């Protein structure tokens, strides 16, 4: 049954061979052809492992490793996947000497707890009261992209919207309740964070429509307006100009008691979810509730329904009949601004008790490829800064904390006794594949100046000068996930079919 | 290129994984078939890398590795190639890493230099405090290389025959010792209780008739015994290819001028010969090797006679005695020569119940021999089993990253090579290796530096103190010399050509 | 110990084994004859055996089986030995014959 | 056509290659297997390409200008053989474009023609300037001793390497005069050097505690027939029936021994040696008159005997001349090694002389001697030629620098044959930093940086890693090298790329 | 014989290793290879993998009415089955023994084996407050083999709380589960309400 | 199928060489021309180097 | 490991059945077919027939010495020695 687990080892290690050499931004593409003929390439190690097609399943759990990685530090994606092929390589040599591989999954867990402990002794603890170190991290950390110079503005930018969601002493922060919201025109160094929210649609297109409306009260209706569509089969012939507007004026009776019954409520501003099945609005509700002075804003994507139930603290309307005033928002101004064939709508002042850290931050250009950019560009920027909250402190990257780490558990773990000493001290020699992918993508001599960092770490310290700062979240994630996932690999003792 | 980095790793590799498992007191036996037909069972790698032929020309390197060590030490035969291959399996996982191997070889250099100088501080002395002191640690030191072999029996009567053998062939003040002196003879048959230790030669004879005395006469207060040694037997004469009564009286008239009592020639005698003899008091003997007479003339002080005119007085050897003692109910009945005095050789009596059985007990008895005399040349003595490589191995590691360079990957790839041995020695005491390293190095580390040995022979510890457990610091120095010198040997050839057989 | 818990309980069914073959060569039935023998032997009162005549268990006294001493020695102390050492080669090397 | 010279061009390769490692004194060494079942392993390039004979035609002409060259000079046999080889390298891709072979065949010799210039240009004859006698040759000797397991003990090898040179005439100097004898076991330290000839002393017979070791003046005399009793295969068949003629006859045989046996005392000669063994019947006669005899000498430690007391070889007892007799100044048997050596000590008339070492095994030595013969060569050819080159990338990179300036005056295919010539002459400082270890991509391209200063003495250091002048490092090489291995290299290149079809003929 | 001795050796043999604390976890793969689940149920590997031996499907209606009265060691029953059947067929070739023989030596066997745990078994019933932690003991060992043994140091007093405020029949219908997403393992609290 | 290391590598430079060696015969004024021949069997012949390679089949991703 | 084990078993294979006085007879026959014999002696039995393996010669030695010693029960000590092996 070995043959099974040595088999898993090696199918999972020539995927890490291959990613190991695209970490950093001297890293090296891979060229991928999907079975469609769509030819693409890029050096994401989340992208490559997504559209590789993977069959096997114990390979498939390096892309959940990947997903859970960017979902909770949102960096280092490429490097926690060479730390799991790295154990499961060293791991290879400790199964020739006849050891079981729970005791291999068993050691990992003293290894990777006791690793937290003394990455924070050589981090330096920061704060969040301190903005100058906040914004040159978040800057910095933008040199990936592809504007450099317009880097400069967008640090300040994410950085002082964590802090006003944020408090003292944080934990969870959900980076998922900002939402990026793109749009054609503008430029980037014209930016604007929205308190409330901010829709992905106008308002009304035709005439009478207000588009603008003070103190105004939003909420979400499920329910639309529509002539009434049995689902029996019917048949309207009408043979004479009397019964046409004798179907119309029942008709017209349906559609202006839905209007009735909203206006008595005192809707300012009114949600329609978009449905392509039948019709959300019917043209003559849209002339009957323009001389109400109601704002109607229709074209909701099914994405933003969960978005909108939350952050404004209204609650979804299935019926007209629990329809009460009690279930809607509160906005203080609701106005639609229009800057280069814009028509965007913004929302401020919820003042709600049940508002929560939503704030939405609007993203303009001229070319598809500006929105795009950049809606990833700030998208690592939050995570960066996510890092922080959740632990205090950062590190210097580069593959030093690698070294630094292996160097002190080797050391320590001499004073041991019998097993502890041998089987423990192997995770120590796994960390320095992560600074030897950064010296050979780089052109630098991979056993060269590895010896070279073990020489500084003696006499000098982790660090800083070249602006280069890594969060400890990263590596803190990365140890963590990659004993998880060791540790499910080796806990499989065979693969049988089962239908 | 690549593939001959990777060959010559795996083919030293597969060599030396014959005799890992044979390497200790507890190792295990092989079969070997002589050309003729008979089967050898022996533990030792001389008898066994000798009788294995191969064709590889990187294994004969480990041939002549412990060709030379064999006539130093001889116990470390199957130790320096382990212990070698072990460098070889640190070595390829450089290679690989993309380190040239010219500096793989010279960082091996650096490594052995610096162990050895921590090894001269912790070593301790016998013979500089008592005289008395150095034999009682030297009279239990034999005991341990004869716990494998079935000597393991017997071993408290066999460990004073290595002692008093080497004190002889030796001086206060030269304290000189070579294997040359001392003679290894056995024959099959009979048992081990009954062999003792004597001093002298066996020609193992019967006196040719009953009637002659068994004991020689001092022959009125004379000086010895005087015993002639010649080329040609004691008879009237034959040709080769295809008067004697008075040829006897021309003889015996030779013998009583020079005074010499016992004849040892090379072939046999006439019956009719020694029927004079009788009364005349001149005891006869037939039938010796050509070999045992130039050992006769070494302990005896004698000379070679080739005629009967050359007798002379100062080429007749001298001994105390000459008897024949019988051993047991066997009807051999050899004759047994004694010196009393300081002589310049010795001689081993060894007997066993079977062939192979006088072997084992010949080559382990000799093996302790070995080790005296390097106890004897270096004062300087360590306990050597599972000492060396646990503490060898963890001063290194420490000064490793000190140096700061390309040698500090080399310095931690030789301790973990040193790991091999103690490793070995657990995988055939029994127990398990990995627990087994760290327990000998914890314990040199909280507590003090020490020598604590493997559970091999077994103790209520893993301390070698107590066991009397001492090996030569001349031979461990020697022992990872030769074994760091053929490493670098070995990678030092870059291209195999091996042509045809013609 | 651990590991000679095992080697030494081998040793007593291995001494079970040359009655077993015995009962296999005259015919009769291995496994209910030494079984049975086991039993009266194991507490108290050792005196029957195997009888290869009729099928059952009678005293060997009475019918007059009996071995000697030194002879019986030899059997368990060179087997013993020889056993160790055909155990002990984990290899085997023949020359070139000639 | 084509395909021929291809195949020819991967011959020289396959050839080269092996010959790559055993480039420089820290290169590695080959391992070749004799159908003689003789293992011999050398980083010689004579005796590399002297054993593998190689039925290739084209090989063999690599195999041929090596015999060349150690007879002219006998120094540089392996890089003669790379830099010959390496123009088929150069060569191949200029093949396939269409150029002619003899046009740039013809392009080389115009660059060694200008090479050969450069290197007159580059040596400078010094002697007694900013030097002095004795320190001249040590100096030499510690180059070729560093990055050695003896460079710890090389203080006490120089003093005996030196006086080994100067112990012969300094008109007529020959490496095989200067002879080496392996002493297993001992310190390295302890060696001594001895003005005569020693042998292997593998006399086995009985006999000792006689004939003693300290002589005066002892009489050399060479011994052909064998002195002992029983014969090695004749006897003499005698058929009689007397008791007392059996006696008769064993005498009668050794009458006609000691005829001869006795003839030799006449002679009064205390050394007597012999190609045959000696028994114990001749040794026991003259253990009373103190006269010593040793049998077993191999054939080529004779001849040193003759050459040293001035003796002859004669082959009864009876014709022997007084003259041919000679003597030493002190004769002594050591002990050292667990083994008797008899040694000559004070020969004025000694043409050779022995150098014995000593050490921990026999397998240790032999790199020491090896590592000693390099620099053998460096002092005897220091007295001999006064005309000197730097080495160690020295001149190596400067005869490749002054091609390329020269090429941009010529126009033509020759310009880029030149170039390409240039080019071929770094292999040879190429396989000197991968066999010493260090990194051949970043010390080739930081030796071109000084190299450009104007400066042409930077060479290779060969100790520690780094780019330098080895006029500190007394790096020292003749000028005959230089130049005969340009025209060696040049000539067996030409003969093989002029090789348009091969033609084989069995039987 | 060969074909139902082997085969039930070889279902002991696929959930061998999910028995104990200590124990793996079995990958199973379907065609659609997207239903794959890493679980260490015996009972889920057992009914979810299908067989074709007929001797094989006894062992798999036997383990549902085993996890309907208590719902753990099902694995256990499994392997020591299975250990009978293995043992056996040394029993019948080469021991010269009858089937139905074995088949009444496990009868004579299973009363020395519920008589040893008889005068094993001790109980205490005063000071009920060591009776409570024995219930601590004994949820630790049911909780053992899952995910939920990290926080089981805590999740020890919510089991063994939770059974002391029933106090009547043994149905389970008392006690609802309630699973929410969000918050950690070690939040779940006893309610009454 | 996969393939990485030194093997890759070699067929990029392959691939890339029949490709290239289209256009060295019609660079510059005294270059050559070639017909472009389609499935159906029509062709035709230009001396314009980008619409040969306009039209060109690359079958290989690396050209 | 393989080799020294069967081939122990194959030499006691032969004479398991020639223990006791109700065991059975092994029959040998040769090329010539017309030395064949009925005996159940393990020393006849062992001596007689040839064998390929090394380690099983072994065996055969040691009976030989054992077999002068006493003279009888060598059958028992060969089955003996290959039960201890067997179980092994």
């Amino acid at each position: 049954p070995q043959e099974v687990r040595k088999a898993n080892i090696i199918a999972a290690r020539s995927v890490a061979d291959a990613i190991r050499t695209s970490l950093g931004p001297k890293g090296m593409d891979k060229m991928i052809k999907t079975s469609r003929g769509e030819i693409i390439i890029s050096n994401d190690g989340h992208t490559i492992l997504k559209q590789m097609a993977i069959l096997h399943p114990v390979a498939r759990m390096l892309v959940e490793v990947s997903a859970a990685q960017d979902s909770e530090a949102g960096d280092g994606t490429t490097s926690v996947v060479i730390l799991t092929g790295a154990l499961l390589g060293a791991a290879e040599r400790l199964l020739n000497k006849g050891i079981h591989p729970t005791i291999i999954a068993d050691s990992f867990q003293s290894a990777a707890k006791r690793s937290v402990d003394i990455l924070l002794e050589m981090c330096h603890k920061v704060s969040l009261s301190d903005r100058e170190q906040l914004v040159r991290a978040a800057s910095t950390s933008l040199s990936s992209k592809i504007v450099s110079q317009y880097s400069s503005f967008l640090a300040p930018l994410a950085v002082d919207s964590v802090l006003k969601i944020s408090d003292e002493n944080s934990k969870n922060v959900d980076l998922n309740d900002i939402r990026l919201v793109k749009k054609v025109g503008g430029t980037i160094d014209d930016t604007e964070m929205i308190d409330g929210v901010v829709l992905t649609q106008t308002a009304i297109k035709s005439a009478g429509g207000p588009t603008r409306k003070e103190k105004a009260k939003i909420g979400l209706i499920q329910f639309q307006i529509s002539p009434p569509k049995p689902d029996t089969e019917n048949n309207i012939i009408v043979n004479d100009y009397r019964q046409m507007d004798k179907i119309l004026k029942e008709e017209r009776a349906y559609l202006l008691n839905i209007c009735k019954k909203i206006k008595k409520a005192k809707c300012n501003v009114l949600l329609i979810q978009k449905s392509i099945l039948r019709d959300a609005v019917n043209d003559l509700a849209l002339h009957f509730l323009s001389k109400l002075n109601i704002m109607v804003v229709k074209d909701i994507e099914r994405e933003e329904i969960e978005f909108l139930s939350k952050g404004l603290g209204c609650k979804p309307i299935a019926d007209i009949e629990l329809f009460t005033e009690d279930r809607l928002g509160s906005a203080d101004l609701v106005e639609e601004i229009d800057s280069d064939g814009s028509k965007i709508v913004r929302v401020t002042g919820i003042r709600n008790n049940n508002a929560r850290p939503t704030v939405s931050v609007v993203i303009r250009g001229a070319n598809n490829m500006i929105i795009d950019e950049t809606e990833r560009s700030l998208h690592d920027a939050l995570c960066v800064i996510r890092c922080l909250v959740k632990e205090r402190g950062l590190i210097a990257g580069g593959g030093a904390p690698e070294i630094e780490i292996s160097r002190r558990l080797s050391k320590e773990a001499r004073s041991m006794e019998g097993v502890q000493a041998f089987i423990w001290q192997e995770f120590a020699s796994a960390l320095e594949v992560i600074p030897t992918t950064l010296a050979e993508n780089a052109g630098l001599n991979s056993i060269k100046v590895v010896t070279e960092l073990r020489s500084k770490h003696e006499n000098g310290e982790l660090n800083y000068e070249e602006h280069i700062l890594q969060p400890v979240l990263v590596s803190t994630s990365a140890i963590t996930l990659a004993s998880e996932c060791v540790k499910s690999i080796l806990r499989i003792d065979d693969i049988a079919f089962s239908r | 290129g690549l593939e001959a980095k990777k060959s010559h790793i795996l083919a030293a590799r597969s060599v030396a994984s014959i005799i890992k498992t044979s390497l200790g007191p507890r190792g295990l036996d092989k079969i070997l078939i002589s050309p003729d037909g008979e089967i050898t069972i022996t533990n030792d790698g001389a008898t066994i890398l000798s009788q294995m032929e191969l064709d590889n020309e990187i294994a004969k390197l480990l041939v002549q590795l412990s060709k030379s060590q064999d006539d130093e030490i001889g116990d470390g035969t199957t130790g320096v190639v382990v212990l070698a291959s072990a460098l070889l399996d640190q070595a390829l996982e450089l290679i690989q890493k993309g380190i040239h191997p010219i500096k793989i070889a010279n960082g091996f250099d650096e490594a052995a230099k610096l162990a050895i100088s921590k090894l001269e501080e912790t070593c301790d002395d016998i013979s500089a405090s008592n005289d008395e002191l150095f034999r009682d640690f030297l009279l239990r030191a034999a005991k341990t290389s004869l716990g494998s072999k079935i000597v393991s029996k017997d071993h408290d009567r066999f460990a004073e025959m290595a002692v008093e053998a080497v004190i002889n062939v030796m001086d206060k003040d030269r304290k000189d010792v070579d294997f040359d002196l001392i003679k290894m003879q056995g024959r099959v048959g009979g048992s081990i209780s009954d062999s003792k230790l004597i001093n002298g030669v066996i020609l193992d004879k019967d006196f040719s008739h009953p009637q002659m005395p068994k004991c020689v006469l001092p022959k009125e207060g004379s000086d010895g015994v005087k015993l002639a040694i010649l080329t040609c037997p004691f008879e009237p004469p034959k040709p080769k290819t295809k008067y004697e009564q008075d040829k006897f009286k021309e003889m015996i008239d030779d013998v009583k001028k020079a005074g010499a009592d016992v004849v040892i020639c090379q072939w046999g005698f006439d019956d009719e010969a020694n029927h004079l003899l009788l009364q005349n008091d001149l005891p006869a003997v037939r039938w010796v090797g050509g070999q045992e007479l130039e050992h006769i003339a070494i302990s005896t002080n004698g000379r070679i006679v080739p005629r009967f005119q050359d007798l002379s007085k100062d080429k007749l050897g001298t001994c105390s005695r000459i008897y024949e003692q019988e051993f047991g109910t066997t009807k051999d009945r050899m004759l047994i020569i004694e010196q009393s005095k300081e002589t310049k050789t010795v001689t081993c009596f060894v007997r066993g119940s079977n062939k192979m059985i006088v072997d084992e007990a010949e080559r382990a008895l000799h093996d302790s021999l070995c080790v005296v005399r390097n106890l004897v040349k270096d004062s300087r003595v360590v306990y050597g089993g599972g000492a060396a490589e646990v503490t060898m191995s963890l001063a290194v590691s420490e000064e490793a990253d000190k140096q700061r360079g390309i040698d500090q990957y080399a310095f931690r790839g030789f301790a973990q090579a040193l790991d091999t041995i103690p490793m070995t020695l657990a995988e055939n005491s029994g127990l398990d290796p990995i627990g087994t390293l760290s327990t000998l190095k914890s314990k040199q580390l909280k507590e003090k530096i020490s020598n604590i040995g493997v559970d091999c022979l077994g103790y209520g510890s893993n301390d070698m103190k107590e066991l009397f457990v001492v090996d030569p610091f001349i031979g461990k120095k020697q022992q990872i010399l030769l074994a760091t010198q053929l490493c670098r040997m070995i990678l030092k050839i870059d291209n195999v050509i091996i042509s045809g057989k013609d | 110990d651990g590991k000679k818990s095992l080697a030494v309980e081998a040793f007593a069914r291995a001494l079970r084994q040359l009655p077993t073959i015995l009962a296999d060569n005259a015919g009769f039935d291995s496994s209910e004859l030494v079984s049975k023998l086991r039993s009266s032997i194991y507490n108290g009162i050792s005196t029957s055996g195997l009888d290869l005549n009729n099928g059952t268990i009678a005293d060997m006294r009475q019918l007059g089986i009996v071995e000697s001493y030194k002879l019986k020695r030899a059997v368990v102390s060179s087997a013993s030995e020889a056993a160790e050492v055909l155990l002990r080669v984990d290899n085997i090397i023949r020359a070139r014959p000639r | 056509g084509k395909g021929q010279i291809i195949s020819n061009i991967n011959a020289c390769v396959a050839v080269q290659e092996a010959l790559k490692p055993t480039l420089g004194p820290l290169g590695s060494d080959i391992l070749i297997v004799t159908s003689n079942q003789k293992t011999t392993i050398s980083n010689d390039g004579a005796t590399i390409l002297k054993l593998l004979d190689v039925v290739h035609p084209a090989a063999k002409t690599l195999v041929d200008i090596s015999r060349a060259q150690d007879a002219e000079v006998g120094d540089g046999t392996t890089s003669v053989t790379i830099l010959a080889g390496e123009l088929m390298k150069e060569a191949k891709p200029f093949l396939e474009e269409g150029i002619s072979s003899h046009l740039i065949m013809k392009g080389y010799r115009k660059a060694v023609s200008l090479a050969v210039e450069k290197i007159n240009e580059l040596a400078v004859d010094i002697t007694s300037e900013k030097s002095s006698g004795r320190e001249l040759l040590e100096r030499c000797a510690r180059t070729a001793m560093s990055s050695k397991l003896i460079h710890n003990n090389a203080d006490f090898f120089v003093k005996m390497c030196v006086d080994a040179v100067l112990s012969l005439d300094r008109n007529d100097l020959d490496d095989k005069l200067i002879g080496i004898k392996k002493i297993p076991g001992g310190a390295m330290e302890e060696s001594l050097f001895i003005n005569g000839v020693a042998f292997k002393k593998t006399f086995s017979y009985a006999g000792f505690e006689q004939q003693p070791k300290k002589f005066n003046n002892p009489k050399i005399l060479s011994l052909n027939v064998e002195l002992e009793l029983k014969a090695e295969k004749d006897n003499a068949e005698v058929r009689v029936e007397h008791v007392e003629d059996y006696q008769a006859i064993v005498d009668a045989e050794w009458q006609l021994i000691f005829e001869k046996l006795r003839q030799v005392e006449e002679t009064g000669a205390n050394i007597v040696l012999s190609k045959l063994p000696i028994g114990d019947l001749a040794t026991q006669f003259f253990a009373d008159r103190n006269i010593f005899c040793a049998g077993r000498v191999s054939a080529d430690d004779m001849n040193r005997v003759i050459q040293a007391v001035g003796g002859s070889i004669q082959s009864t007892t009876s014709d022997i001349k007084p003259e041919h007799l000679g003597t030493c100044a002190l004769f002594e048997e050591m002990q050292i090694g667990s083994e008797r050596y008899n040694l000559f000590q004070g020969c004025p008339q000694a043409k050779t002389c022995t150098l014995l070492l000593r050490g921990g095994a026999e397998q240790v030595i032999a790199e020491v001697e090896r590592s000693l013969h390099d620099a053998i060569m460096i002092v005897k050819r220091a007295l001999q030629n006064k005309l000197i080159v730097a080495g160690g990338g020295a001149t190596e990179m400067e005869v490749s620098k002054c091609l390329r300036d020269y090429s941009k005056t010529i126009a033509g295919k020759q310009q880029m044959i030149i170039n390409a010539f240039a080019k071929a002459l770094e292999v040879i400082p190429r396989q000197l930093c991968e066999n010493a270890g260090f990194d051949a991509i970043e010390i080739l391209n930081k030796l071109r940086l000084a190299h450009s200063k104007g400066e042409k003495w930077y060479g290779v250091v060969f100790e520690t890693e780094n780019i330098g002048d080895n006029f500190a490092k007394f790096v020292w090489e003749p000028a005959l090298v230089k130049i005969n291995a340009l025209n060696s290299a040049t000539e067996a290149t030409n003969l093989i790329l002029s090789v348009d079809e091969t033609i084989t003929n069995k039987g | 014989r060969l074909s139902a001795f082997v085969g039930a050796i070889a279902v002991g043999d696929l959930v061998k290793s999910t028995l104990g604390p200590k124990g793996m976890d079995k990958l199973l793969q379907s065609a659609s290879s997207n239903t794959c689940m890493v679980t260490n149920d015996g009972a889920t590997i057992l009914k979810s993998i299908p067989l074709d031996n007929p001797a094989a499907k006894v062992l798999v209606n036997i383990s549902k009415v085993q996890d309907d009265e208590v719902g753990d060691g099902t694995t256990s029953v499994t392997v020591l089955s299975a250990e009978l059947l293995r043992e056996a067929e040394k029993l019948i070739d080469q021991s010269k023994i009858h089937p139905q023989t074995i088949i009444e030596g496990y009868r004579l066997a299973s009363a020395a084996a519920l008589d040893a745990l008889t005068k094993a078994a001790v109980d205490n019933s005063h000071d009920k407050t060591m009776f409570r932690e024995d219930l601590i003991h004994i949820a630790k060992t049911t909780l053992s083999s899952k995910i939920l043994s990290q926080d089981k140091d805590h999740f020890a007093e919510l089991a063994t709380n939770a059974i002391l405020r029933l106090k009547g029949s043994t149905n389970l219908e008392h006690i609802q589960i309630i699973k929410i997403l969000g918050g950690k393992l070690s939040d779940s609290f006893l309610d009454e309400g | 199928e996969k393939i990485s290391g030194d093997d890759i590598r070699n067929q990029n430079v392959l691939a890339t060489m029949a490709v290239a060696n289209v256009v060295k015969s019609s660079l510059g004024p005294v270059g050559l021309d070639k017909m472009l021949v389609d499935d159906i069997g029509d062709f035709t012949v230009t001396n314009d180097g980008a619409t040969i390679l306009s039209l060109l089949d690359v079958q290989h991703p690396a050209g």
